[PDB]
């Protein structure tokens, strides 16, 4: 049976799961949805005219930039409780990744969810910016809004944008980041706990050497690809799991590791679950993240196909819209981003 | 896909 | 049926194939090996006491840049009639690259062997290199010698090393090589015939991401990494053809290329097959070649698996060894190094 | 090993 998210206003806790300092926790470990009296709808297509394309963070032009800091300032702007907020969108992220529900609709109420360390970890993540990056432009009556990627995948794309840079003056930053590394720039695809110490160019080449290991090296298959199955009765899987996917375990957790905070009881923000969110580079990093499954499927390769089994196909999750509606969208429906109505700019 | 140190615009 | 070398005392014809300029060439074409009297014997398997250990041509001990020295010397020194003289070893290239010996004995008397591009080109160069090692060590009554190699995969081991360099009063020194890349000393893996003119350590990168190339994302499966199904009746593969396997079109033709002298009619001496063995450097790269094949298996991936058509498994070639006797060896018998008692230093 | 990546000292 598949993991089914349950009536996640009705059916929550607190976060109590994967951060080791609580009590000198920097963020709020209250990160359950609110309540505004809606039943939960299965999604519905969505009918844009256009196709959102999503940009180059280090290539964007001025309404791009200018666009996205009025969005997220929109998003800031609002009250905490709305769950277009900047703080709901982030505790989204905490009660998903930190044991807020459980798989009370599948009969199991004393197993959490967790949506990470499994095959469920990209599409869960496709849909949470899907309905993100339509609530960004809502804000700002945008309706062919699109989200920058951090593209560290192309060398220019490698340090962190400038957009995101500076001080709190600026809606697109964060105090709570490796000073020492926002120093450097660069983001250490490669990144395991050490400062490697080496020049730009071989960081360079280091994080290009690290996308073909997640890609191609380790991502042979689906299963080594977007990670172990994880159904309906089965515990969280551990961080640092071998079975997690090639992408999941490799570049992604080293740009969180990269950019979280040390000073930090809990390395806080990017450098934790529960606390990610609150970093808008957070998003963005997920965003070339997303577009990594749509490289690995265009490689055209042995094993780079899609996953077919129904309990993934029919895992599903529950977000707020940019209507703060609640809908219920399963796996197999992000598979085609044709159908989502984005994609990002390539060369 | 990819670009890589051997190549002239990198 | 497999391709099977000829008794090479009693049909062998001197080398047409592949070698565009002939009559200005600056090497022999006569390649045919001499006639002792001696009969064909099967391959025994060695008794070595102790494994020869190959060692990274930078970081030779005195001792073991001393003793390769002294070798070769000695192997310039023998008469040219004895087949384990310096050109004696040279022209084993030549006959079985360049046209000399027919598959008379696969029922084919009018088609010609050729061991380049396809399946064939790892397993007789093992061979090859096998009996040159153990020639060169008992010319000098070292019975654990061990070649040196080219370690081109380290960045301190792509520069030609000083070893080979100097003048004529080195006996590893080769005036035909292309005199400007010896004095970039840093070998292009990636070179098509054209400078790039990058800093060096750009160079090492590409360098690094080419080993990557032809191991990993190139040489998938057998087919692809060995090279293309090669068997009784048919004609040689031509140079460039896309079945040739991704080290041998890859970086092994790159380096040919790369120290081949420009200023000579056929690029001599690495520039050509029928050339390459005048070069001691020739014997060094290519024993980094057969280090790919144990890299390549040891990466312990999907498709990295050997040969078991016995189509390859029975192909055989025939050699002179170090007492001189006439051996016939055979594809299936080198895939295991512990066996033929050698193996490589490693980091 | 298995073999020298640019993400090596
Ligand atoms: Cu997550
Ligand atoms: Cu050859």
């Amino acid at each position: 049976a598949p993991i089914t998210a349950p009536d996640i206003t009705s059916i929550c806790k607190d976060a109590s799961s994967g951060i080791g300092n609580q009590e000198g926790a920097i963020r709020t470990r209250k990160c359950c949805p609110p309540s505004l009296g809606k039943k939960i709808k299965d999604f519905q297509f969505p009918n844009d005219k256009k196709v959102r394309m999503r940009w180059p963070a280090h290539k964007g032009t001025k309404k791009q930039v200018d666009d996205y800091r009025r969005a997220i300032a929109a998003m800031r702007a609002l009250p905490d409780d709305d769950p277009r907020s900047f703080v709901s969108q982030a505790k989204i992220h905490c009660a998903y990744c930190n044991g807020g529900y459980t798989q009370v609709d599948s009969g199991f109420p004393d197993i959490d969810i967790q949506i990470h360390n499994s095959w469920l970890f990209f599409p869960f993540h496709r849909w949470y910016l899907y309905f993100y990056e339509r609530i960004l432009g809502s804000l700002i009556d945008e309706p062919n809004f699109a989200l920058p990627y951090w593209k560290w995948d192309e060398p220019k794309g490698m340090p962190i944008s400038n957009i995101f840079l500076g001080d709190a003056s600026n809606p697109l930053y964060d105090q709570y980041r490796d000073a020492n590394h926002i120093e450097d720039r660069i983001v250490d695809l490669d990144y395991d706990g050490k400062d490697k110490d080496i020049p730009d160019q071989q960081q360079v080449a280091c994080n290009l050497s690290t996308v073909y290991r997640d890609l191609v090296r380790n991502g042979v298959d689906p299963t080594s690809f977007f990670g172990g199955k994880y159904v309906a009765g089965d515990s969280p899987v551990a961080n640092g799991d071998p079975s997690v996917g090639s992408v999941e375990a490799g570049s992604h957790t080293a740009v969180h590791r990269w950019v979280g905070d040390p000073t930090q009881p809990n390395n806080e923000d990017m450098g934790n679950f529960y606390s990610a969110g609150y970093d808008p580079v957070f998003y963005i990093h997920h965003a070339n993240v997303d577009r990594m499954w749509k490289l690995w499927k265009e490689l055209r390769l042995p094993g780079h196909v899609d996953i077919t089994d129904p309990d993934w196909l029919n895992a599903s999750y529950v977000f707020y819209d940019e209507n703060k509606d609640l809908v219920r969208v399963y796996n197999k429906d992000c598979v085609n981003l044709d159908k989502l109505k984005y994609n990002f700019i390539e060369n | 896909v990819f670009t890589t140190p051997c190549d002239p615009e990198y």
